[PDB]
DNA sequence: AACCCTAACCCTAACCCTAACCCTAACCCTAACCCTAACCCTAACCCTAACCCTAACCCTAACCCTAACCCTAACCCTAACCCTAACCCT
DNA sequence: GGGTTAGGGTTAGGGTTAGGGTTAGGGTTAGGGTTAGGGTTAGGGTTAGGGTTAGGGTTAGGGTTAGGGTTAGGGTTAGGGTTAGGGTTA
């Protein structure tokens, strides 16, 4: 058997070098529904709307996540941990 | 016979493969277990406020279609002012 | 001829200015035109507010034995709640102090037991 | 000289309504003049951009009712909404 | 403008009891420099910004609103000096 | 003999309960008009001014400080590191 | 959870003051054994604010100063 | 000048910290003793035994003691009176 | 008109004479129903059992009024208080 | 299609005629300013750690209706047992 | 027929003069007008608010030229005032 | 860094009002500065007491090994869920 | 912007076992603290003198506004210059 490390730098740079969406769109709208249903009911949505909900949405994923692998990083420790979030959150002032 | 609303089980909508391509984007390498659970509250929770603005705003209008020039204008009172859709 | 109208504050039953705000909200240049009961629910708003934030000043302050309301009780009245914190989360109070948070790591968990000359 | 405006009565007899014996220092009266002059740019700044999003150029009631629910957070909006609506009602009755 | 005996006006044990407000019980050494280093941006930049401010209102004295604002500007309301 | 650990909090207490100023004055001003002549010379500064200054300063330290101390004590480590700032300044978007 | 509250009173074992201590802590313990009572245990450290002295301060009813 | 007024708050940290018995082990053996001797008569109490039942009293008073001090505070009242006390215990079903 | 004091004891007297429901049916029926969805979905109800959710929900409504009414009179008030009722949960234990 | 009242009663009905008409069966003579909003709170409690016992007593038998049969082993765990209508 | 203004002939015209057969896609010129848009309400409303602090209400060359050093950073801030002087200087040189 | 065969979207003209940029006179309203005098920024110094600087002794603290075992790393048959046109309306 | 009827193929979701990644135990030998001592250097009074701060008539050079003409400016419309995939060559 032959040693990973490889395949998840190639799935990396695969990921980087293209602008595709992954997270679905119908549960997304169904989810952002169901959260509008809760203030508010009688309530309908776009394509447009849900489309900046879902690129906003990525982009905070996204830092999220690399801010909680820079954290997790730092402290010779290749993987991360569920109070990194946590952490990353309230020295970014989300949570207090 | 025929009605039906809706259910919570579209709240796990994050499963756990496809939450690993996700944060490779990023640079994340090796994840957790508790991590589908607490992106998951977290996603919740932001979108719990985002959602509550834009009513707020669709209210301010007397409108009941949630645009994307809404969205955008809460976004940017949040302070994340997103680009491409609307004006 | 004629009566002798009263003020605009005592006939709303407030008492904060009405015609102020209705006067530095147009020099502003924020609007051209100012509603009428625009600014007396703005007056309301900034009444309920001083009034909720004296209030947890002078609960603060009957504490710590001191009847005069200080800018260090402002300071613990603000930071010790959870509706006002996020409010005024980036705003800094000149002339204050920090609330005491110590961790429980820096606590002296040292025990001189066990860590002992060897093992008896 | 001209003479500065100041919130110092109204905050005073605020204080004592709400507080019997009590009064205000010198940093702090200072300190609550910054900190309404603060507000009153926030609220009325949300209002006018909320009015020309949809092409209209009219503060009234709903404009600043409507704002208290964005800056405001959640219990001290509803309260502030209320006490704004019974202010606005007891104005119309007389 | 004096010589380059001011930028090192943070001493050492003035600065542990500087942290223990805070928090912190033990700091370390380059510290001294670093916090220097990031006190000295900082100041740069606000100086930068009331100087800016005191252009536009064509003043050579550098008041406490112009610092509030400033301030406000960046990011951080300042409470108490002016109004 | 006092065991160490309880001087450190107990100075730590004292002085947050206090509210006193750590800094000097006239180094701060002379500092910061060495810092406004590198722009333009012939300037001046007030008391209030460089009073709002140095609390701004002193505000700014007491936050970067806890933050690096918050950061530092989640790495099973008591003590603070030099890229430890560096690491907070990443986090929240000064550099 | 016992344990973790030992070290802070500077001690190495499970005394049953601290598994008092340990119990009337957490929220899904305490209303487990809720009618559960123990030894040699003690109670909990709880002080109303309105028993704080002075309170009132100053002076209420006086008369000459 | 300095008994009358003090030590009300100085003596509250020691008992709730500490895990011995207020009420001594001395007095409480002749008070069961005697109250058993009605229902049946020759009987006798272990050593063991004659602490489970001090234990017991002397935590039920704690609680009770507790609920007049809650019921008092809410009156605008510091001290606890007789009538609070049956007050406490109409509400939990002891008396009545 | 009638001077207050007498109009309530006769109101109270008639409705402790009598044994019928004040509370509807449909509404507890829909509320129930909206909380076991909650849980878990498709389920039903029946009428006995609503009937005897109903009928404690009564007893306990009256005992918890009854207990805060015992609670507010005894402090020379004969109006309850908000506070009252979780003064009278803290005594009970029901948290 | 289906109907807009999607509330199923927000804790609602139980207000003026039926909060006062319950308390007048105990003792209650006069209502003050609040009294109200958190006793229709007070009550969801009672029936959110009551009927779940009832769905988990029926979740055991592979069964989907709570019948009178169930709901008097889930009161008699608290302590409140009721005659008549359960048998 | 309301038309909305958007800035696309403007922009392909820089475009083309900083680039010879080059263009814009479909949400690049959408991107552009909204960071367009953006920029106008920033460098404009801090004019108004430096006025409102002087006691005034021209809003003149001035005005918008201190307010590039507050937006824009060193290099850039520079070269637009460099720009917006000698724009300023041949639109008062020749009308 | 095949660049190509595929190939529609970036592609140069052109174009018809056209709606905003400029013109042209009136005003009109928006900054120094010179007398001035008042109080706040700064300039030499004395003391003396908390505050600060500098060795010795040692008890916890971080790190580098040693074995160890359970979680997250990498196919395989799917076969259910996600797209891809094409109109059609309310 | 929703809502329909095919479909079908890429994507999502069931075992699996083996290899290196946290976790657990024992000094360890380098690493901060303090109390005893002393020699300060910053915390407070007395001035007083110049170096800035702070209001007030008065322009004339800085602006603001109602009227045209009109150069520049805003929705459509082709056919061509490299842009995406598929086998080759590398």
């Amino acid at each position: 058997r032959y040693r990973p490390g490889t395949v998840a730098l190639r799935e990396i740079r695969r990921y980087q070098k293209s602008t595709e969406l992954l997270i679905r769109k119908l549960p997304f709208q169904r989810l952002v529904r169901e959260i509008a249903q809760d203030f508010k009911t009688d309530l309908r949505f776009q394509s447009s709307a849900v489309m900046a909900l879902q690129e906003a949405c990525e982009a905070y994923l996204v830092g999220l996540f690399e801010d909680t692998n820079l954290c997790a990083i730092h402290a010779k420790r290749v993987t991360i941990m569920p109070k990194d979030i946590q952490l990353a959150r309230r020295i970014r002032g989300e949570r207090a | 016979k025929r009605h039906r609303k809706v259910l919570r089980d579209n709240i796990q909508g994050i499963t756990k493969p496809a939450i690993r391509r996700l944060a490779r984007r990023g640079g994340v390498k090796r994840i957790s277990g508790l991590i589908y659970e607490e992106t998951r509250g977290v996603l919740k929770v932001f979108l719990e406020n985002v959602i509550r603005d834009a009513v707020t705003y669709t209210e301010h209008a007397k409108r009941k279609t949630v645009t994307a020039m809404d969205v955008v204008y809460a976004l940017k009172r949040q302070g994340r002012t997103l680009y491409g859709f609307g004006g | 001829a004629r009566a002798k109208a009263k003020t605009r504050s005592s006939r709303a039953g407030l008492q904060f200015p009405v015609g102020r705000v209705h006067r530095l909200l147009r020099k502003g240049n924020y609007s051209e035109r100012v509603g009428a009961g625009a600014p007396v629910y703005l007056a309301a708003v900034l009444e309920y507010l001083t009034a909720e934030i004296l209030e947890l000043a002078g609960n603060a302050a009957r504490d710590n034995k001191k009847t005069r309301i200080i800018p260090r009780h402002l300071q613990l009245a603000i930071r010790n709640d959870e509706e006002l914190n996020k409010l005024l989360g980036r705003v800094t109070i000149a002339q204050g102090g920090v609330l005491p948070n110590i961790q429980a790591v820096l606590l002296p968990k040292k025990t001189e037991s066990h860590h002992k000359a060897k093992g008896k | 000289r001209s003479r500065k405006e100041s919130y110092s009565v109204y905050v005073y007899k605020v204080l004592k309504q709400v507080h019997p014996d009590t009064g205000i220092s010198s940093k702090a009266m200072g300190i609550m003049n910054s900190f309404v002059n603060d507000i009153f740019e926030r609220i009325a700044g949300e209002a006018s951009r909320l009015a020309h999003y949809n092409k209209r150029s009219t503060i009234t009631s709903r404009e600043i009712q409507t704002a208290v629910r964005l800056l405001l957070p959640g219990e001290l909006a509803k309260h502030a909404v209320s006490e704004g609506t019974k202010a606005v009602t007891k104005y119309t009755s007389a």
